[PDB]
């Protein structure tokens, strides 16, 4: 996976010395494994595989409606409790 | 116009109905309309004779 | 070309679990049917892959189980026959007369209007890469600005038949640039169309709003959902954005809305949900969203994953209006009013307090709602420190990696 010429390539960026030194001496607190080690344990959520990706990873920003897991039948439940009363007075 | 002086004679004729429509349409390419404009109606309400 | 928007519409509500049976499979016939006829066969692989457990899942080339409803998933011989029937005579035809009008000692008309022809039949069948490797070659030599941005609007388009919303992204920002170019109105014109749709996916209803007020008086269909759709479209995007003098001059006293009438299940209600929001009537607020809910929210490809947002802030929005205009009110007279319950009132209000849209507290003694307003210069106070703070660390993260070279 590259594009163009490899001389474009280089003069956006060539790799540092700072990063080798970075990375290495992190992974002494990573353990043997721990990069992968949580998601192969939990088995990536138990669950339907389904087709969509925007539960959680959403492309579009994060808005809260994780309150309400849906308030959309509670509100129908709520009018009609009220409607009864109401229209039998 | 006598031969071996000149090799062609193109000639044109002024728009037909068919050839209004488009030629209307290019201009048409650069401006705003709204839906429900028939650019056949307008090239028959056009006589025309130019382009 | 208008095959491909109509089938999608449909197929999209064969995954969902929302639409009513009756609904679900009153689209199961119209997908299946126009698949076999068009030679949409390619796409079709797809498709299984897309119901895939939410409903359809009994597969010849996907999931093995029971809990499919659906038999609109499932391939067909007569399904295998169509794809190799029709794939074959097509596809001869038009690979030896294409090559010859390239072949053929002209390059600036025939060899361009050529790779437009391969690029018709990839549409028409939905693969999307090969599509985007011969509109590739048309672009990149010359060409009229007019046609430049035509073909790359067919590109986009398969972006968003298939669902995939980055794939649009990467298309139309690259448009943008050469509509000033051209200097065409007429394509600026069906480019806001374009770019109103991807707004629309993505939650971002401000752009959306814009756009499809100006989509309304001007557009002409060309690979694009229905007029009656784009006008319900501005509707429900009138409402969210523009306060209430402004939603009467561009929803309510549109030309184009008025002369389009209610034709449809899902324009019929939200016409009628613009209206009671203006007129402060409260009871049948509650009603008429109810019903935009199922016939509106739903039955769309980009408003059913915005559908929890959308029905948060309507809902936040009456509350609003009604304590934006009277300081006391009491839990009784406001729920009367709604038609709610006053119990039911009083949670839903205590819901939306700590969002700071609503700005009243509520006294349970006497049962009155106060209406403070702490909302002032102190409010522009909290917004810029906060951007400011973000905008710093901007400033140091690219700033250190620099010195560093």
């Amino acid at each position: 996976m590259s594009t163009d010429v490899a001389a474009a390539q280089a003069q956006s960026k060539i790799d540092l010395t700072k990063k080798k030194n970075e990375e290495i001496n992190k992974k002494s607190l990573e353990e043997d494994d721990e990069f992968e080690d949580f998601p192969i344990d939990t088995w990536a959520n138990g669950e339907t595989i389904k087709s969509n990706a925007v539960t959680q990873t959403n492309i579009w920003e994060e808005n809260w409606d994780d309150v309400e897991v849906d308030d959309d039948f509670t509100n129908e439940l709520k009018a009609e409790l009220d409607r009864y009363k109401r229209e039998n007075q | 116009l006598r031969p071996g002086r000149i090799d062609r004679k193109i000639e044109f004729p002024p728009p037909s109905v068919a050839a209004r429509a488009e030629i209307l349409r290019i201009h048409s390419r650069k401006m705003n309309l709204t839906r429900g404009i028939n650019l056949r109606k307008v090239a028959e309400k056009m006589n025309g004779c130019s382009g | 070309r208008v095959p491909n928007y109509e089938v999608s519409e449909k197929a999209f509500l064969l995954t969902q679990s929302k639409v009513s049976i009756e609904q679900r499979k009153e689209a199961a016939e119209f997908v299946l049917a126009k698949i076999k006829e068009e030679e949409m066969a390619p796409y079709y692989k797809y498709l299984c892959e897309e119901y895939l457990v939410n409903n359809g899942q009994s597969d010849l080339e996907h999931d093995e189980k029971s809990d499919s409803l659906n038999e609109w998933i499932k391939f067909d011989q007569e399904l295998y026959n169509e794809l190799c029937k029709k794939n074959e005579s097509k596809i001869k035809e038009l690979n030896e007369k294409i090559q010859k009008l390239e072949e053929d000692d002209e390059g600036e008309l025939e060899q361009a209007q050529a790779w437009i022809n391969l690029g018709e039949y990839y549409a028409q069948i939905g693969d999307k890469d090969n599509a985007e490797k011969t509109l590739g070659k048309s672009l990149s030599k010359a060409i009229s600005t007019g046609a430049k941005i035509d073909v790359m609007l067919t590109i986009a388009r398969l972006g968003f038949f298939y669902n995939d919303q980055l794939y649009v992204k990467e298309k139309l920002e690259a448009v943008n640039s050469m509509i000033e170019k051209g200097g065409d109105w007429e394509r600026r014109n069906r480019y806001k169309t374009y770019y109103g749709i991807h707004c629309l996916a993505v939650r971002n209803f401000k752009e959306a709003a814009k756009l499809l007020v100006d989509s309304l008086a001007t557009f002409t269909s060309i690979e694009l959902t229905s007029y009656e759709s784009i006008a319900t479209y501005a509707s429900v995007t009138g409402l969210f954005t523009l306060e209430r003098t402004d939603l009467k001059s561009k929803v309510i006293d549109s030309p184009e809305l008025l002369s389009l009438i209610s034709t449809t299940a899902a324009l019929q209600s939200i016409s009628s949900l613009t209206i009671s929001l203006y007129a402060s009537d409260y009871a049948s607020y509650f009603p008429y969203l109810l019903e935009t809910y199922a016939n509106v929210l739903i039955p769309c490809k980009y408003l059913n994953r915005h559908a929890d947002f959308f029905v948060r802030e309507m809902r936040r929005k009456v509350y609003a209006q009604l304590l934006e205009s009277y300081k006391t009110l009491s839990l009784k007279s406001m729920a009367s009013a709604f038609g709610v319950s006053v119990a039911f009132l009083d949670n839903d209000l205590g819901k939306f307090i700590p969002n700071k849209q609503l700005n009243c507290v509520i006294d349970r003694v006497n049962g009155i709602v106060e209406t403070n307003r702490p909302d002032n210069k102190n409010a522009q106070y909290h917004l810029l420190v906060k951007q400011g703070d973000g905008l710093l660390t901007k400033l140091q993260k690219y700033g250190a990696a620099v010195r560093l070279t």
